[PDB]
């Protein structure tokens, strides 16, 4: 699920601006 | 809302004109604790001493700054923030520098980022999407009525407040520009397509953003997801959105019209601007006058306990502040 694949991603704790 | 917004740019730009400068100073604080962290220093929870009032103070570390390239944008925020007035925008109450540092010292909204309620909750329904999502809308009407672009919408950068309300913190990459502008920034996210592409892009980045962060509320992840930002990247150019199950037809129609790559069609940016979106189905029982005014219910209010609770936030390491006797960039930094 997109869910599943999204919680096991890298990408679910606060993200950084770019610069 | 023309007279409004008339007489909120007189007020605007008697600020942006003669900037408010040096409000305060450090020893007029006793600090508590971090509430918020980043690059170039820190948010701490302070209480001021003569008022005993508590307030979130964001730290900024001039020789980061330096290194990061940020001091236009440092200048950018503080100018910016010291200006602007609007009930859905943190207040700065006081700014000013040292040897070392940078100081804006805001409101502290205690019911912390919506980004800690989102992934925790895991998603919001449709309607507690829309009370913020209208917020933002006016929020935009506002900032772009005075020339400004935002640059940062998302979860981490919205705070909630006593009521149930929103409050937009962070303007770093917020900029006053009659034309066109090209920096890449932003998170990766929430970035439009025009600004990966290197083309020069203007205020409808915003309204893109707004399309990823409707998105990421009502479905509890973004619409593009990936482990590194040029896999985001090549996600958001292709534009291709997939929706969930539980999206209604109306939501699914409002965002293909934020989420789209093309500028004469993208909603906020056609003939009629911001009314093509206050005016979606998917906005049908909006009260947008009752919002501005905080008269509609909120559908969640943190749980408040007292002055200077930071339950609603996270914990972080706690570092020394430390001030050099030798001033550090005093000229790049001496209209702050
Ligand atoms: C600074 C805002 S303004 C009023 C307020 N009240 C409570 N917490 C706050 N936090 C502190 C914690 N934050 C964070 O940790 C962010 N996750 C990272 C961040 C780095 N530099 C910033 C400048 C402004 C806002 C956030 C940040 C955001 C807001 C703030």
């Amino acid at each position: 699920t997109t869910y599943a694949d999204f919680i096991a991603s890298g990408r679910t704790g606060r993200r950084n601006a770019i610069h | 809302v023309k007279e409004f917004l008339a007489k909120a740019k007189e007020d605007f730009l008697k600020k942006w004109e003669t900037p408010s400068q040096n409000t305060a100073q450090l020893d007029q604080f006793d600090r508590i604790k971090t509430l918020g962290t980043g690059s170039f220093g820190r948010v701490m929870l302070v209480k001021h001493k003569e008022s005993g009032n508590h307030y979130a103070m964001k730290i900024l570390d001039k020789q980061k700054v330096v290194k990061l390239k940020q001091i236009e944008h440092t200048l950018n925020e503080k100018r910016i923030l010291q200006a602007v007035n609007f009930p859905f925008l943190v207040k700065l109450e006081f700014s000013f520098k040292d040897n070392s540092n940078l100081y804006m010292v805001m409101e502290y909204v205690a019911g912390g980022e919506m980004f800690s309620h989102l992934r925790r909750i895991g998603r919001f329904s449709e309607p507690h999407a829309r009370f913020y999502a209208a917020q933002i809308v006016l929020t935009f009407e506002y900032l772009h009525s005075l020339d400004l672009i935002y640059r940062d919408l998302k979860p981490e950068n919205l705070l909630i407040d006593q009521q149930g309300y929103i409050q937009v913190t962070d303007f770093g990459f917020a900029k006053r520009v009659k034309g066109r502008t090209w920096t890449l920034c932003g998170t990766p996210e929430y970035l439009a397509p025009e600004i990966i592409l290197s083309k020069g892009y203007n205020k409808a980045v915003d309204w893109w953003a707004l399309g990823v962060l409707i998105y990421e509320m009502a479905a509890g992840y973004p619409p593009f997801f990936a482990d590194q930002p040029i896999q985001i990247y090549e996600k958001i150019v292709s534009g291709k959105v997939r929706f969930p199950s539980h999206f209604s037809s109306d939501l699914k129609d409002l965002l293909r019209n934020l989420l789209q790559v093309d500028l004469t069609k993208r909603f906020g940016n056609l003939k009629n601007g911001v009314n093509d979106i206050k005016n979606h189905k998917w906005f049908a029982t909006t009260d947008w006058i009752a919002i501005y005014q905080r008269k509609v219910e909120a559908p969640f209010i943190p749980k408040f306990k007292g002055p200077g609770d930071t339950s609603n936030f996270d914990d972080y390491e706690e570092e020394e502040i430390r001030v050099s006797i030798n001033e550090k960039c005093g000229k790049e930094f001496t209209e702050f």
